[PDB]
């Protein structure tokens, strides 16, 4: 599935950042016995990569009713929400510090019981830079 | 859970066979995923469930499980495989990764 | 082995040698057009199989691929020689030339089975 | 020597999937009348010497239940009035008569033009809508919330949403194996298999954070999870004792019928007699504390004795998950339940949970259709048992032993796993072959 | 008496003593979801019973709970001693360890029954 | 229209005929219909002349 | 040259989410889908 | 034509997908058949059709 994210952002310490991730025409599934388009139980994961470093996991949101699980390293200043109408996911990170400069990726999770935490499709990545 | 993966870096010539290790602190079954990130490019899924190839991935990629010891084996290495490797276990990503470059 | 209807064009004896392969294939969701057609087909198949099985059961031949009876064959139905029938004829023509006398044969079968079973009961009781 | 002997009716079963019909012992949404009348005396047979593998997480019965419930919910909605003309501009004013501090702005007094029985004729009527039902348009102008991306269909007022127990009975040639082990977690072999023609009374209650009206564990509180190490799989908790919960809607609501067309009636919300208070669910403080103590005692096994267990409220999402949503006498509640999962644990009084009401309900998250729950006349009041929890463990650093657990839910399948955990579907295979010294004559 | 699947964990002989109680339970409105599920379940039960009845009928064993045949035991499917099998084993394990050889045994039974019946035909004719 | 405040009408399709056509109600296999042939049968009690169809 | 008159740029009043509120929007229809009524009026 | 699908909401949850402005030149939709291949196929058809006439 194709993923599209917002453009580069420039921020100051202590500000707030919002990066968008849109996954067109992928929020809905057709349960055949039920004969309608239902919102599937997908997970959209949010990951960031510091310059030259490894990957780090931030949190993921359940498309069904918005269930969110957050990494303890970011609890209290992180908020992930999705809009089923626009098929978009929003990452809202608060109290940005100078070490948060990273390329933030949104990833698609089919949430299949036989393949835990599979990140099948990835967005192009978003550069978020913070400085004074 | 803590996940460790080694060696930190390695250089191999064209066509060589190389393997990368990813050790998990606890029994997690086969729930290990392998990711490829080319320089300046977004990562993409490579192996899921530690032995299943992602769509579009060539058959030269192979993953195996030995208890808590996971290995991803590379056959007939090709230039496009340059980059870094990451192994995923639930919410834990191994620090640093393994950079693979041509010799 | 030839398969389902494999010996359709074979002679009488060769076809009778492999009755099982044709014998084993008479028996083997929402309210969608495909679903309802599937259900109708399933019910039709099961009813046809049980009609055939019941018809065998009346003549006291249930469970037997080849079963003999006690009604004579009136030559009016067919006077052909046995060697010609069982070595130079297929089942298709055989059903073709006895399509009309089938019902009276079935009735004779039923009556003979009933009478024979009553006689067997009489002998068993005495 | 030996010869092949065929046996009919041998007790041999294989795991299999099949359609299960309903049986149950006013018209209701689940169409329990259509269920065949169950036998007054169910037959239960103990299969000693038998050890059968069970796995509720890969059980089909939960998926089949989900499909059946959603199909029933859809079918009960078809012969009901469609509120497509309600998507009209609303003039809503603040209701500020005999309201409390907490009720300021939660209800709206909306007046709107509406189609009369005569098509050309129009009428101006007024109705009361909760703030969660109407959205501002940019007194002020409002509209029904789902009118942007959903068609409204009023639930028929005469069909009861009450959960009538239903028994899932397998057809002939199939059997249902009940795990009678009292210390059985969701997976692994269950060496107490007993077959029954079909399951006990299952109430398809729809709740998110607290499992209402469910079945109790026989001996002690059980913690069932597919992968306790996986911090994304919901943790199914089952209580060995029931926790009672008072709650009610204090407002003396009146149902006002508005005829919107030929033989089509929309039931609005008239003026409330008396003061307007906040819908709130009561839980005994001591009973809840004791139940939480038992839960944390049984939860230390999967993590260690010295670990710190802390219960925090929901982390966020839609209203159905952040709050404890459920139906009570035809009305859908959304209770905060922040005072429940608030304590931390290391080695007469009641807790008032402020609830909120919604009328536009979009259960099952179906694209294009939503339900309008008609208001219930009088003061509704229901008493239930919290028989379970839906806990979702968070992650954490390797330097901390504090495991934070928060209420989860949303996936109704997780609600129905706690009732179909002890059952499984098998296919009887009565043909067996075994060598014997007998040879056909 | 124990009931349906009462002797599931019992030994071979005890299970064989009471085949009938599992034998009887193999067979026993509008277009509503519950109605259509009930109808499909009914038809599925009917066909599941009839497949087994047909399989018994082909082997010349219809109407008999226990039926002996003329198929020798190849001893490669299982070489276990009779006393061990019929006094220290349950039907479940027996089916577990012959899950793969079932089809060839069924085919041997079918062919053996067919030849046996035709042999009878010759003697009844002569 | 008198309906307008109590019901919604759907026009009967003009091409379908309301004329009554005789129809026979036939029981499935394994069931029989017993026809009372008594010409003085008042509808309750025994019917001495019973014919099946 | 061959496309002259095959497309029609039709604009019409259409109902919106709010039933009382109307809305004006335009769309392209092929000449075989719209017939003149006797810019001009089409349906 | 590089057509654009413009969604026009005509009611609650009801969307009418219209035709937006076309990017670039507007040409005629057409089908292509090889002249030689079609001629050969017509020759075979007419050869096989002379038999019946
Ligand atoms: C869990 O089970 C309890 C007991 O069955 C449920 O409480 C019951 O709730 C229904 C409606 O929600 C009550 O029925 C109503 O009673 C009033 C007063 O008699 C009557 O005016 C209404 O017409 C309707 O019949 C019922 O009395 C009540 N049972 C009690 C209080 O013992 C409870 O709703 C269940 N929890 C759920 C569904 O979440
Ligand atoms: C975590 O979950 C996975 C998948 O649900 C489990 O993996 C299964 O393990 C069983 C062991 O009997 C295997 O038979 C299955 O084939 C595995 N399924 C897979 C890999 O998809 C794993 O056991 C779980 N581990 C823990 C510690 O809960
Ligand atoms: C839930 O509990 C609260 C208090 O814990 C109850 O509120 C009291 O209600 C009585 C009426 O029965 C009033 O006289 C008190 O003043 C209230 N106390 C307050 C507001 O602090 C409430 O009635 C209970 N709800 C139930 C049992 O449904
Ligand atoms: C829920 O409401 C019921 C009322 O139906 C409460 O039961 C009453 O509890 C009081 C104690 O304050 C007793 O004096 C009454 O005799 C009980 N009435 C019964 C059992 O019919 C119940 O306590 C409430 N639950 C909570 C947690 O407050
Ligand atoms: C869980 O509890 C926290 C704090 O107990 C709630 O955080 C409050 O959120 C409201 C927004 O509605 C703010 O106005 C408060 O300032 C917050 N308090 C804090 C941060 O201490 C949180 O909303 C609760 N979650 C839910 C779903 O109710
Ligand atoms: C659930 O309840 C908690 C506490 O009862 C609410 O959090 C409080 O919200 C008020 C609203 O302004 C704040 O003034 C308080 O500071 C918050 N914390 C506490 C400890 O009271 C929370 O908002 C409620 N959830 C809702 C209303 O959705
Ligand atoms: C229809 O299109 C196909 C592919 O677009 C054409 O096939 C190509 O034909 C050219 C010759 O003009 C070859 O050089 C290519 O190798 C062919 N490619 C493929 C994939 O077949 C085909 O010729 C076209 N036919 C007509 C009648 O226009
Ligand atoms: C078909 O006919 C030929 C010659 O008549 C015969 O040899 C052959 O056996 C027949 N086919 C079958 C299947 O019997
Ligand atoms: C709502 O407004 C109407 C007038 O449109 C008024 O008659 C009614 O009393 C009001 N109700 C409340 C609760 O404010
Ligand atoms: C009316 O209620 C709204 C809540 O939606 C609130 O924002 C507004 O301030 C209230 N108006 C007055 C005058 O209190
Ligand atoms: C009803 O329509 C009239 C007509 O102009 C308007 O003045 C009035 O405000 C409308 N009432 C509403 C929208 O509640
Ligand atoms: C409909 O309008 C509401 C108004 O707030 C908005 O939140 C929602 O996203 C809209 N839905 C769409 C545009 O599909
Ligand atoms: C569940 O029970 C089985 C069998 O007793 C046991 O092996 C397993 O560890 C238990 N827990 C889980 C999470 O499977
Ligand atoms: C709720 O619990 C009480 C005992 O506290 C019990 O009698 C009642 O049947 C329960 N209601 C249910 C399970 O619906
Ligand atoms: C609710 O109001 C009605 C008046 O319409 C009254 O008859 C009834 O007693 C009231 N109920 C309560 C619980 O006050
Ligand atoms: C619940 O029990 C714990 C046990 O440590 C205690 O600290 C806490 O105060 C209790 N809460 C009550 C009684 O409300
Ligand atoms: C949660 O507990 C803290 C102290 O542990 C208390 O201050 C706070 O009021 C509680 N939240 C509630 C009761 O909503
Ligand atoms: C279970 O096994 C014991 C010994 O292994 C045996 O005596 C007993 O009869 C068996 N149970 C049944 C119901 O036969
Ligand atoms: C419909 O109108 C008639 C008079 O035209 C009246 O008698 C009847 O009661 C009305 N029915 C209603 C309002 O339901
Ligand atoms: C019909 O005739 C029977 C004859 O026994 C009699 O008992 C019965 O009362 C009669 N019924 C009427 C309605 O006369
Ligand atoms: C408009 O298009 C129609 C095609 O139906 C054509 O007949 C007419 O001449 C056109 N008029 C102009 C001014 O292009
Ligand atoms: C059609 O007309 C609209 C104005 O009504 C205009 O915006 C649009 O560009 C036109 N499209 C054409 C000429 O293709
Ligand atoms: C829409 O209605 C207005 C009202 O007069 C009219 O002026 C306009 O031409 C209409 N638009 C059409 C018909 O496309
Ligand atoms: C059609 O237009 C889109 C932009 O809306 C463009 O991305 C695409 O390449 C165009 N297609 C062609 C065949 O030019
Ligand atoms: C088709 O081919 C035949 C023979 O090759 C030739 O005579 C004829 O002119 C051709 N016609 C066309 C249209 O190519």
């Amino acid at each position: 599935v194709r993923l599209d994210q917002s453009g580069t952002a420039v921020k100051k310490p202590g500000a707030s950042v919002r990066v968008s991730c849109r996954a067109p025409d992928s929020f809905t599934v057709y349960r055949p016995r039920l004969s309608a388009y239902f919102i599937g139980e997908f997970n959209i994961h949010w990951l960031r990569q510091a310059p030259g470093q490894g990957l780090e996991w931030l949190g993921f949101v359940n498309i069904f009713r918005g269930a969110v699980k957050y990494s303890s390293r970011f609890q209290g200043r992180i908020t992930i929400t999705r809009d089923t109408s626009s098929e978009t996911s929003y990452l809202d990170l608060g109290a940005l510090k100078a070490d948060d400069t990273a390329t933030y990726y949104c990833a698609w999770d089919k949430n299949v019981d036989d393949n835990p935490w599979r990140l099948d499709s990835w967005g192009q990545g978003t550069l978020v830079i913070v400085s004074s | 859970i803590q996940v460790t993966q080694s060696p930190s870096s390695l250089s191999a010539s064209i066509g060589d066979t190389i393997t990368v290790a990813c050790e998990v602190s606890q029994d997690v079954g086969w729930a290990v995923n392998w990711y490829h990130q080319r320089p300046g490019r977004p990562p993409y899924n490579l192996i899921y469930t530690a032995h299943n190839l992602a769509p579009g991935v060539a058959s030269r990629f192979r993953g195996s499980r030995v208890g808590t010891y996971f290995t991803l084996t590379i056959n007939n290495l090709l230039p496009e495989d340059v980059g870094t490797y990451y192994c995923q276990v639930f919410d834990s990503f191994a620090p640093g990764g393994t950079r693979v470059d041509l010799r | 082995f030839l398969g389902f209807l494999g010996a359709a064009g074979s002679t009488m004896g060769a076809a009778s040698m492999t009755l099982t392969v044709q014998a084993r294939n008479l028996l083997s969701l929402k309210l969608t057009v495909w679903g309802i057609k599937q259900l109708q087909a399933r019910v039709l198949a099961v009813e046809r199989y049980l009609r055939d099985q019941q018809l065998l059961g009346i003549w006291g031949c249930s469970g037997k691929l080849i079963c003999c009876t006690n009604v004579p064959w009136n030559s009016s139905w067919s006077n052909r020689n046995l060697s010609e029938i069982w070595d130079n004829m297929t089942w298709l023509q055989w059903d073709k030339e006895i399509s009309n006398y089938t019902q009276i044969i079935y009735g004779l079968l039923e009556e003979s089975q009933n009478q024979q079973e009553k006689n067997e009961q009489d002998l068993l009781a005495l | 020597n030996l010869w092949v002997t065929v046996y009919y009716g041998v007790p041999v079963w294989k795991d299999a999937e099949t359609t299960l019909f309903c049986a149950s012992d006013k018209h209701n949404v689940w169409a329990t009348h259509a269920c065949v009348p169950t036998d007054p005396n169910p037959q239960e047979i103990h299969l000693e010497n038998v050890t059968e593998e069970f796995n509720m997480w890969k059980n089909n019965m939960v998926e089949q239940m989900h499909t059946d419930i959603i199909s029933l919910w859809d079918q009960s909605l078809k012969p009901c009035v469609k509120l497509t003309p309600l998507c009209v501009t609303l003039q809503c004013t603040n209701v500020t008569n005999n309201i409390t501090d907490d009720m300021r702005g939660e209800l709206k007094n909306c007046s709107f033009n509406m189609t009369t029985e005569l098509r050309d004729k129009k009428q101006k009527v007024y109705s009361l809508f909760y703030r969660l039902d109407v959205v501002q348009i940019n007194n002020k102008e409002y509209r029904l919330i789902n009118c942007n991306t959903s068609a409204i269909t009023q639930a028929c007022p005469k069909v009861s949403f009450e959960p009538i127990p239903i028994h899932y009975c397998a057809p002939a040639g199939f059997a249902i194996l009940k795990c009678k082990d009292k210390k059985f977690n969701g997976t692994g072999p269950c060496p107490s298999v007993s077959t029954v023609q079909c399951t006990h009374g299952i109430k398809p209650v729809v709740s998110t954070q607290l499992l209402l009206n469910g079945s109790l564990a026989e001996e002690e509180v059980m913690i069932r999870s597919e992968n306790i190490t996986n911090n994304a799989k919901n943790i199914l908790v089952q209580f060995n004792t029931p926790v009672q919960i008072n709650c009610t809607r204090p407002n003396n609501n009146t149902r006002k019928s508005i005829r919107i067309g030929p033989g089509q009636a929309f039931y609005a919300t008239g003026d409330i007699i008396g003061d307007i208070r906040q819908a709130h669910c009561n839980v005994s403080k001591a009973t809840w504390n004791e139940t939480l103590g038992k839960v944390v005692k049984q939860l230390r096994k999967h993590f260690g004795n010295n670990t710190i267990i802390r219960f925090a409220n929901s982390s966020g999402g839609d209203l159905e998950v952040t709050t404890h949503s459920f139906n009570c006498g035809g009305e859908f509640f959304y209770c905060n339940t922040s005072g429940l999962f608030n304590s931390t644990w290391i080695s007469n009084d009641s807790i008032t949970l402020p609830c909120r009401i919604k009328q536009i309900i979009n259960m099952w998250q179906r694209i294009g259709q939503a339900m309008y729950a008609p208001p219930i006349q009088g003061v509704i009041r229901c008493v239930s048992n919290i028989t379970g929890l839906i806990l979702t463990r968070d992650g954490g650093s390797t330097n901390s032993t504090t495991e934070t657990f928060r209420p989860g839910g949303g996936d109704m399948r997780d609600n129905w796993r706690s009732e179909l955990y002890k059952y499984k579907v098998v296919k009887i295979e009565p043909l067996g072959v075994a060598p014997t010294r007998c040879k056909r004559r």
